[PDB]
């Protein structure tokens, strides 16, 4: 079964017990925040370009998505729809290659014709 | 062509002959000589912390850890036609420190 | 913060020096 | 005829039981357990070479004109400093390859030590009770640093006196009492007099005496806790399991002692340092482009490139902007000095740790340590982001911001991959306990199966499918020839196919041998296992 | 590769005809939008473009004869007749990468025209190979 240390599952980090190991997710944001504290704070120097400013507000415009995406953990859901010829959950697969290699299930019925076809008489099943 | 786009500063005017203009040659971020002159870009660079000083804009910096523009000397011809300082600089020279203010 | 003491020009200017004593 | 020398040498040191303590002391074998060593061997040359290279150097400032060895530069004004650092060059007879010893013995000493304090830091030494250790070796890194940056500024040189003329001028815009500061330790405006006085008489007395007191604490203390070692087969946490100090470890520290010493003498010949002929004596007027002070000091000097204009002015008074790259690098010092504690407080455990860890097994700690990696590599490369704009065709502009930006953004990147990359390296070690070694045999079933043959580690339970075996904080396996599966058994030499006679029994030999290690080995672990219980 | 070895006679041929219709096409006659003269780089390029048609062809012929039927070129032929060792592959490896890495590092270094980059990258080129040859060879570690 696995252990569950320090809020860090085993499952997911297998040497939990060993190390330091997860940061709390409110460092990680304190870190991101910080850090577009900064990226807007070069926007003050004495430079007269604004190329520089362009790539300044595109790159903390990417933090500030990251850690928006990172705050309120969004998540989906499964389809759940049917396509053709696609069978849903709770569907169990026969084993076509064991049918195939001996006559049972999906190859259980096959009329004589048949048998000949794949190149097998029918005196040689019983 | 590029004499008569320079903007001067403040009680500064009358520092400069007719195409001549001087300025301190010790970067305003630390000690270092700003000694790279762009001919065209009129920008002066300084090798150690890569600030930019305007040349048309009374050394006023556009780039770089400076802040401060760089001080210009007062220059004059006298009577034998030798360049002469005509006066002294408005500002203490170099970097910046604690008591360096007015 | 933004600047000590250093201001801009007051107004443009134009001369011609013509520093002569024959 | 040695039998009365020892017999009169213990009859009064009463020393038979202090020796032989100190000779049967086991250390742990492993590669990442000598780069302590390569610091201490750069160190001695650095303090013999250095001595050699005093009975040469006058640290004057007083101005001569130059009369010498190198035949241009002759009628130049220079001071007295440079004009004997140019003579140990062209006028003493191999004073050139001493001095180019010496730097390039300080170059090896700082990376002596950058080096070993990374081992330190990710395998988990500086824990519990190894922290006066960690504070003494962060000492001994900055004063390193320190001894390094007065040394190279003794020749008063034209690239050196740039070095001085940023540091002064870095002390003098410290707010309140760096003006009397900066008095106080020039003895006036710069340069002064008694200037490369003060300097020669730290850099070659004050700072050796600490460096050296320091090491000597450090290595006692090291010999106090006989070291630390990786978990592994028998080896507990109140035991070593290694070589003693005689024969095996004495000698092998002199061979790698000589092999450092040796390598030192080879670049010292064949490859060029501080070539001050080309530089010039100091002026204040003139400069150079590449103006970088020396690899371990461009992460400071790559701090003050990329700390934008800001300046706090404050009525009468100023605060420069390269105060706050002071401020910076002071939290650097810090957050480095005191990392036990810091650690300590957010793991809370404190439990006196004698076993090392992988790296791979603290992955917080080493995604920290990449990040702080990134982040002095990036201030070290803006450091010197002149010679890497022009030589690798980049807009210096761009280089400058590179260095502002990615300061930000090179540490986030390098902290996620690194905790990716270091869970993916513990994913990979749990797969080979579960199922086995991944041999490169894919048979085909009879009924057309591709199936690859795994080797266990351990006991099976009925048709394969190995009891999966605990992980044990050591290495695990992951290839077949780990296990000598692809050991040559074909005894001679290059031409010679040696005897079948002598070849037959010298493999039974080793085959006995590492069947009774083995044996041992887990006699070892068994042995701890029925101590843990009681 | 019973029938591998055979097909490229055909790509073989039809190159070796092109190349001899276009020398002496193209060295014979003059047509007004051109000049008169064989040309250098179709003659050589389609004659050697044969070649290695026929180099494949002819290795994969020698090899095809002492070769038994095998399950795989037999028509009627039970999944249980290969039943046994495919060989060896190679599980997993880190030198791939690192080569690449090393190929990139001289790539730079010509592109830059540093003789010590040319100098470093070629001679991280050869450890990674080395290293990704020797891989299972790396002999159990003695003590
Ligand atoms: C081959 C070896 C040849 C010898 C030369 C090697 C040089 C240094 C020896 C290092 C190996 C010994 C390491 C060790 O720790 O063992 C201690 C060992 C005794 O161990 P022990 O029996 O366990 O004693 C218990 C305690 O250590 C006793 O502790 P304590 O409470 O009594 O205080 C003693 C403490 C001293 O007190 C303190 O400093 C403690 C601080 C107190 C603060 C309050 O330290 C010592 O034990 C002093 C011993 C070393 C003397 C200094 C080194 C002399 C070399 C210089 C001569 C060459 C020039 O002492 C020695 O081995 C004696 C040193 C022999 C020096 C020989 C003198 C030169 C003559 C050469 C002639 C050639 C012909
Ligand atoms: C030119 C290239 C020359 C480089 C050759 C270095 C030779 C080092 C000697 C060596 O291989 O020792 C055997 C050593 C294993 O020692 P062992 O005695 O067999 O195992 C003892 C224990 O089991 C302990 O072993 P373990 O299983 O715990 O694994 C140890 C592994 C820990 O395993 C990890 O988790 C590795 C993850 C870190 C790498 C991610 C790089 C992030 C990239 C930054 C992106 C920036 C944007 O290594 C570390 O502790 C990482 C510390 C250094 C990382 C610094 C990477 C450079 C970033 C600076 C970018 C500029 O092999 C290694 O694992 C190599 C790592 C040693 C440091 C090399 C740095 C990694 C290179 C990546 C950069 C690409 C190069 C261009
Ligand atoms: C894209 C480019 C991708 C390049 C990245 C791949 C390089 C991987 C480095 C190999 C070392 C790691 C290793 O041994 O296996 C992993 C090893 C774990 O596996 P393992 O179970 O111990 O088995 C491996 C064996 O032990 C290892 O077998 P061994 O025991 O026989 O080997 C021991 C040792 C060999 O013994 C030595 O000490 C060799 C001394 C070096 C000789 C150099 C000759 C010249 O290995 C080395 O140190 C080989 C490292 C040489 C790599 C050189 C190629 C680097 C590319 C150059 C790029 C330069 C870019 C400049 C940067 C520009 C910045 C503007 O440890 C690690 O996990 C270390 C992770 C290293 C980081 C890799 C992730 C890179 C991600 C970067 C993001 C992009
Ligand atoms: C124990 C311990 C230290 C615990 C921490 C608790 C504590 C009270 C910490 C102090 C407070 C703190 C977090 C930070 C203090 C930050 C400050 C104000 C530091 C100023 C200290 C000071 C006088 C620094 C001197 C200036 C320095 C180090 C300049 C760096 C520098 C030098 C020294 C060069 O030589 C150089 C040469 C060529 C190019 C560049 C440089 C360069 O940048
Ligand atoms: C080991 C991996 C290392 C990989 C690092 C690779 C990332 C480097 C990106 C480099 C982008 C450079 C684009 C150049 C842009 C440029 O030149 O602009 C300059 C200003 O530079 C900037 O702001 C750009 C800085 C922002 C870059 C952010 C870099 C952060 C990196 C570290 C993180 C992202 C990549 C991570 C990869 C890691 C791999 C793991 C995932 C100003 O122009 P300027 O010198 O003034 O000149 C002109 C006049 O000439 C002319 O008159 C004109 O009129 C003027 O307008 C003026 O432009
Ligand atoms: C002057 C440079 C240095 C020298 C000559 C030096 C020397 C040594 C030596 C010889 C050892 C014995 C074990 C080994 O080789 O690994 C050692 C261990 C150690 N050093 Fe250093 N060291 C230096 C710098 C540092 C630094 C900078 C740090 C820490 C920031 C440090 C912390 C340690 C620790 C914790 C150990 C214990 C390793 C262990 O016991 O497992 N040392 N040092
Ligand atoms: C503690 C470690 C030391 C380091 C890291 C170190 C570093 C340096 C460096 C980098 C230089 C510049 C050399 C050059 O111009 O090429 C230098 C010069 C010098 N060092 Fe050291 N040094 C150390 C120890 C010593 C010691 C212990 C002494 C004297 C007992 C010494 C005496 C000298 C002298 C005389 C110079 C002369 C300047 C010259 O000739 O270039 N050094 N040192
Ligand atoms: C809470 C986290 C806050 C993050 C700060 C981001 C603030 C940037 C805004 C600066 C600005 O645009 O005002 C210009 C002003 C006119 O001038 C000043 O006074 C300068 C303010 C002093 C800032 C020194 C920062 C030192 C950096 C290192 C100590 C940190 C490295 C780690
Ligand atoms: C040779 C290098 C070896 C030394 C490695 C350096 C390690 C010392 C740093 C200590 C880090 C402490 C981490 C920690 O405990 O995490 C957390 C400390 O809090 C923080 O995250 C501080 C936020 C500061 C962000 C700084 C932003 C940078 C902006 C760019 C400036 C230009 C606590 O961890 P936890 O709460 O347990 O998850
Ligand atoms: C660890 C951080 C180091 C700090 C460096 C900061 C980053 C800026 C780097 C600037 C690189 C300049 C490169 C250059 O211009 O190339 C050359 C100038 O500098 C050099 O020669 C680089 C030498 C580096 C050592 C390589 C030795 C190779 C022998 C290996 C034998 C083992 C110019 O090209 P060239 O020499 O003519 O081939
Ligand atoms: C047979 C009696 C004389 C030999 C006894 C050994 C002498 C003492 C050796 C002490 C070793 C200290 C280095
Ligand atoms: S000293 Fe001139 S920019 Fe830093």
């Amino acid at each position: 079964e696995p252990e569950i240390y320090r809020g860090v599952s085993t499952l997911d980090e297998p040497s939990a017990a060993w190390g330091w190991h997860g940061l709390k997710r409110n460092t990680i944001q304190l870190a991101g925040w910080i850090s577009v504290l900064f990226m807007l704070g070069y926007n003050f120097g004495n430079h007269k370009g604004h190329v520089e400013t362009i790539w300044l507000l595109v790159i903390t415009a990417l933090l500030v998505i990251g850690l928006l995406i990172h705050l309120f953990e969004p998540k989906l859901s499964q389809v759940r729809t049917i396509t053709s010829r696609n069978k849903p959950v709770g569907h169990v697969e026969p084993d076509w290659t064991y049918d195939q290699a001996t006559l049972t299930g999906t190859w259980g019925n096959l009329t004589d014709s048949q048998l000949r076809s794949v190149n097998i008489e029918p005196s040689r099943v019983a | 062509a590029d004499a008569e786009k320079v903007i001067e500063r403040e009680g500064q005017e009358s520092f400069h002959y007719g195409d001549y203009y001087a300025y301190s040659k010790i970067c305003t971020h630390i000690g270092c000589p700003t000694s790279l002159y762009e001919a065209q870009t009129n920008r002066i660079l300084c090798p150690c912390h890569q600030s930019q000083f305007d040349a048309l804009h009374y050394g006023k910096p556009v780039f770089g850890p400076a802040a401060r523009a760089l001080p210009q000397l007062p220059i004059t011809v006298d009577e034998e036609g030798y360049l002469i300082a005509a006066g002294n600089f408005i500002e203490p020279l170099g970097p910046a420190f604690w008591e360096r203010k007015s | 913060c933004x600047x000590x003491x250093x201001x801009x020009x007051x107004x443009x200017x134009x001369x011609x020096x013509x520093x002569x004593x024959x | 005829s040695l039998a009365t020398v020892g017999n009169n040498l213990d009859s009064r040191y009463t020393m038979a039981s202090g020796i032989r303590r100190q000779i049967n002391k086991v250390f742990p074998t492993h590669w990442s357990f000598m780069l302590g060593e390569i610091a201490l061997y750069s160190f001695i040359v650095l303090l013999l070479t250095g001595v050699y290279l005093t009975l040469f150097f006058d640290p004057s400032i007083t101005k001569v004109i130059y009369d010498g060895g190198y035949l241009p530069l002759n009628g130049v004004e220079m001071s007295r400093a440079y004009a004997t650092a140019l003579d140990i060059s062209f006028e003493v007879r191999g004073g050139l390859f001493i001095r180019q010893m010496h730097h390039w013995a300080a170059l090896l000493f700082v990376v002596s030590m950058l080096v070993h304090m990374l081992r330190i830091f990710f395998t988990g030494a500086f824990r519990r009770p190894r922290e006066a250790n960690w504070i003494i070796g962060v000492v001994l890194i900055i004063l390193g640093m320190a001894e390094g940056f007065m040394g190279y500024s003794l020749p008063d040189d034209l690239l050196s006196g740039v070095g001085l003329r940023i540091m002064s001028a870095i002390i003098v815009g410290l707010p309140i009492i760096g003006t009397w500061m900066h008095w106080l330790i020039f003895g006036g405006d710069f340069p002064s007099d008694l200037m490369l006085d003060r300097f020669y008489i730290a850099h070659v007395l004050i700072i050796p005496a600490i460096l050296l007191g320091l090491i000597a604490a450090h290595l006692a203390l090291v010999w106090y806790q006989k070291h630390t070692q990786f978990p592994g087969a028998g080896r507990t946490e109140n035991n070593v399991i290694g070589i003693r100090i005689m024969p095996l470890f004495a000698v092998k520290a002199v061979a790698f002692g000589l092999i450092v010493f040796g390598f030192l003498a080879l670049l010292a010949g064949v490859t060029t340092i501080n070539a001050i002929w080309n530089l010039g004596p100091y002026n204040p007027s003139q400069v150079s482009a590449g103006s970088q002070p020396d690899v371990y000091m461009l992460w400071t000097d790559g701090a003050a490139r990329v700390m934008p204009a800001w300046e706090l002015y404050l009525g009468n008074y100023t605060i420069p902007a390269v105060f706050w790259v002071a401020v910076m690098l002071g939290i650097l010092v810090v957050l480095l000095v005191t990392y036990p504690f810091i650690e300590r407080k957010f793991t809370g455990d404190d439990a006196h740790h004698n076993l090392l860890q992988r790296p791979r097994d603290v992955p917080v700690r080493t995604s920290l340590g990449v990040m702080a990696l990134v982040f002095y590599i990036l201030l070290t490369v803006s450091g010197g982001n002149d010679v890497y704009a022009m030589q690798f065709h980049v807009s210096l502009n761009a280089m400058t911001w590179i260095g502002r930006i990615g300061l930000i953004v090179g540490p986030a990147i390098a902290y996620f991959i690194t905790y990716r990359l270091c869970i993916g390296l513990q994913r990979s070690d749990r797969e080979v306990l579960e199922h086995g070694i991944e041999t490169g045999i894919i048979k085909q079933m009879p009924n057309g199966a591709f199936i690859e043959v795994h080797q266990p580690l351990g006991p099976v339970d009925d048709h394969g499918h190995p009891i999966p075996l605990p992980y044990a904080g050591a290495a695990v396996p992951k290839q077949m020839n780990q296990l000598g599966y692809a050991e040559v058994e074909t005894r001679g030499g290059f031409f010679g196919p040696d005897p079948e006679d002598i070849r037959a029994k010298a493999k039974e030999i080793e085959h006995a041998n590492h069947i009774e290690e083995a044996n041992t080995l887990r006699a070892l672990n068994e042995a701890n296992i029925e101590r843990d219980k009681n | 590769m019973k029938s591998s070895a055979k097909l490229m006679y055909g790509p073989t041929v039809f190159m070796a005809a092109m190349a001899v219709i276009y020398i002496f096409a193209t060295m014979h006659v003059s047509d007004g939008g051109s000049v008169k003269g064989v040309e250098w780089v179709g003659s050589v390029a389609l004659v050697l473009s044969a070649g290695l048609t026929l180099m494949l062809g002819v290795y994969l012929h020698f090899t095809e004869v002492r070769v038994d039927v095998l399950p795989e070129d037999w028509e009627e032929a039970e999944v249980a007749d290969k039943a046994g060792t495919l060989g060896f592959f190679s599980p997993s490896s880190i030198w791939p990468a690192a080569m690449s890495g090393a190929v990139g590092f001289l790539a730079f270094g010509v592109v830059y025209f540093h003789y010590w980059m040319i100098a470093v990258g070629l001679m991280l080129l050869i450890f990674t190979i080395t290293k990704l040859n020797l891989q299972y060879g790396v002999p159990k570690e003695k003590h």
